[PDB]
């Protein structure tokens, strides 16, 4: 059981065909894990389409993707990625109509860029994008939970701030009770940390 | 605000920052330079993430630019009408006749369509 | 009895009151008032004698 | 079983008690209830009642809430009230502070039509009429909000939610089968705990329909149909209170 | 949600489709459906339709069942029908044989109001008029008896019963959201596995109300309201299906 990312583009939402697309998606065995209707901004779309950086089609692609609200979905199935690529069909609508006439591109697409849907390519990209739009959606307990990767994770990100916090606490040596020390170290971590700034008013 | 909206009273329409519309009645004769307050319709409190301020409508009246002499006569008759317990029977009959004539369904001007 | 005398009513001019007796005779010349005129209480009259 | 009382079923079952609204206003309601339910963020907006007035322009009052929590031993609904003269365009009823809430209960009388009316009290206190209207609605809702017992239930995070497995109330003629909406589901508080002679129950046992009428507030009616399990409540007439209950009974 | 369909809801929601019942008949139904329901012993009894007859009087037909079982891979409802001319006295509508039903099939045109008329067929056969009425009614019923999908569920002892905690049909403007009454809840047999042009659906998303019209039998209408999970069906007209349907499409 895997899961992939898929978004209905503004062209199939401006024409009111989103609900039919969801029904078709569900009829073929998929299961919508999470859905959300949302309008990207220019910066968010540019960060989203990072792989095709400085490409020739990038201006029109980012201009179309932020013309209206889109739908974002996570679809779960044993063969979710390949099945969604097959159902979604060929990437060019004019080629799609000739090749596979009963496919989402042929049925709802209108142009090379207005293909009316977007899917993932590989499991790494799928997981990355699911994390991009659903930061709180759990998943992938195998690659993340890995003793070598976990030690690297703690050392690279969590350890630099923690070592300073445990030192300051050893210097200060607050009350021997647990709760006071825990609150002190938590406040220290939330006060001075590398990535976030300090808020003053 | 139009002057007759101030005196007679209407409902202001405001679209809040949240995706909710809002219709607030005018509760009395709005004074010049007065204001209205809708509690719980301001920005959230930075301290507590539930309570909010109160939206404040600052009212700037839009007085009519032109008035005829008959309109002024009607306004003076409206601004000096005796209290309803002091009115003669002639006064009540005249008021009833005028109201039935101003709200005449085909030849009265109570409701007209913009050209 | 009390409610009937105060509340039961008829449009004004629909009847004619006999000058001698309390009896009311239907008026032949009554021209109806149409519309929101029947909402003014000056256009109605009592149908039963005052208690 | 039901999750929100209808307007059509309520207006049908309470027609005999004089709780009726004009037909044109009925159509306007049918069209313009969802519009207000979507404009505001509410998820359950029904018709509360209809208050009379010195004009013909009665006040139709509707009530809607988003969240309904359990705070300090009471089921509290963050209600929002709207008013209209015709069923087409609704306006909002802002709550009133305590000083006005005490200076508005002394203004006995029948409300006028224009909601820009100022009453005077004693120095002179100038109070708006919409404040008086909100005071009366709040008092009536505090005294009269009736729902069948166990129709609500508590979930995680302490939210009162409809009991989707509610099998109706046995003995629907006894007042022990009804409760205020702001009584917590576990508490055994019902309408019986109120003053003995305040509530009257007439139960048609053949057609299986019960009517509860408030005698402290004479214009509040509630109906509960057991066979179809539909309960509703309306208030018609002004919002004045029947002080001398002891003499009438 | 709902336990049984409400007659006033059916008349209110299906009025735009020309499915109406007169005022006297409305009140008479309101007062007389419960009486026959109690006398017969049926848990459910409701107006099934109004077949129009030649002269002024019409045939109001109601149906009722006690409990619906699951037998031979289908939801079997043991129904009993009653007919009337006025909405006051409900007489019984007797079941007919097989060959007699085949002979009903060759009777066309509007049937006459008098329940004592006898039609002539061919060796000559005398066909009672109530037999023709029952034949037409059972044909319409076994053709189109709509219910939203998964609104019923099995239980212990295997009797299909209302599903008390029902989410509501998702995507309600599509035939997959509705099914036949005699289709089991578990199976995926829905209103989409019949002929491709025999049904039509209209949907209002704001009001959230869906209307389903049968084209094979033009007088059968169904409604489903999404905001309040209430659905109901009504038949108005003579019991003739348009065999020349294809040319209509």
């Amino acid at each position: 059981l895997e899961k992939t990312f898929a978004l209905i583009k503004p062209d199939a939402v401006r024409a009111g065909k989103a609900q039919e697309i969801m029904q078709l998606i569900e009829l073929n065995g998929f299961t919508i894990i999470a859905k959300q209707k949302l309008q990207l901004t220019r910066a968010r779309a540019e960060e989203f389409y990072g792989e095709h950086k400085g490409k020739e089609f990038f201006p029109k692609l980012v201009n179309f993707m932020t013309s209206g609200p889109i739908w974002a979905l996570v679809l779960a199935k044993p063969g979710a990625i390949l099945a969604w690529r097959a159902l979604m069909g060929p990437t060019n609508v004019f080629k799609a109509r000739a090749e596979q006439p009963k496919c989402l591109r042929a049925l709802y697409g209108t142009d090379g860029t207005q293909n009316a849907t977007h899917g993932s390519d590989s499991p790494i990209s799928a997981a990355r994008e699911i994390k991009f739009f659903f930061p709180t959606l759990s998943g992938d307990p195998t690659i993340y939970a890995e003793p070598t990767a976990a030690a690297e994770y703690i050392t690279k990100r969590i350890q630099p701030a923690l070592a300073k916090a445990l030192a300051a606490l050893a210097r200060e040596k607050p009350s021997a009770d647990k709760f006071e020390a825990i609150t002190f170290v938590a406040g220290y971590l939330l006060q001075n940390n590398p990535n976030k700034p300090k808020v003053l008013m | 605000l139009p002057l007759h909206h101030a005196l007679i009273g209407t409902t202001l329409d405001i679209r809040t920052l949240d995706d909710r519309d809002l219709k607030v009645p005018i509760s009395d004769i709005m004074r010049p330079g007065s204001s209205l307050t809708v509690p719980g319709e301001g920005m959230p409190l930075p301290a507590t993430p539930s309570a909010r301020g109160n939206l404040v409508i600052e009212i700037d009246l839009l007085f009519p630019t032109h008035l005829t002499e008959t309109q002024k006569m009607l306004l003076r008759s409206a601004f000096f009408l005796p209290p309803p317990t002091e009115q003669n029977e002639e006064t009540k009959k005249a008021l009833r006749d005028y109201e039935a004539a101003f709200k005449h369904d085909l030849k009265g001007w109570a409701t007209v369509f913009k050209r | 009895a009390r409610i009937s005398a105060a509340t039961v009513c008829c449009p004004r001019g629909f009847f004619t009151a006999d000058d001698d007796s309390a009896e009311l005779s239907a008026n032949d010349e009554w021209v109806p008032l149409k519309g929101r005129e029947m909402a003014l209480p000056v256009n109605w009259s009592h149908r039963y004698a005052h208690l | 079983v039901q999750l929100e009382p209808n307007i059509t079923l309520v207006l049908k079952h309470l027609a005999s008690c004089g709780a009726v609204v004009s037909a044109e206003q009925q159509a306007a309601l049918d069209h313009s209830i969802p519009i207000k339910r979507i404009e505001a963020g509410l998820r359950s907006l029904t018709l509360w009642g209809r208050l009379t007035t010195l004009n013909g322009k009665d006040y139709l009052v509707a009530e809607g809430y988003n969240v309904a929590s359990s705070k300090e031993g009471a089921a509290v609904y963050e209600t929002k009230y709207f008013y209209s003269q015709d069923g087409a365009r609704w306006s909002d009823l802002q709550p009133v502070d305590s000083e006005t809430a005490t200076r508005c209960a002394r203004i006995k009388g029948m409300l006028s039509g224009d909601p820009a009316k100022n009453y005077e009290l004693e120095l002179v206190f100038q109070i708006p009429e919409l404040a008086v209207l909100r005071c009366r609605v709040d008092a009536i809702a505090t005294a009269t909000s009736v729902i069948p017992t166990d129709s609500t239930i508590l979930n995680a995070a302490s939210q009162v939610v409809p009991n989707r497995l509610f099998a109706g109330a046995a003995y629907p003629e006894k007042l022990e089968s009804y409760q205020h909406r702001f009584s917590l589901p576990g508490s055994g508080v019902t309408l019986s705990q109120d003053l003995r002679g305040t509530w009257a129950v007439q139960y048609d046992a053949f057609k299986g329909v019960a009517q509860v009428r408030s005698l402290l507030f004479p214009g509040y009616f509630f109906y509960y149909a057991a066979n179809e399990l539909t309960w509703g409540s309306l208030y018609v007439g002004d919002g004045l209170r029947n002080n001398d209950l002891i003499f009438m009974l």
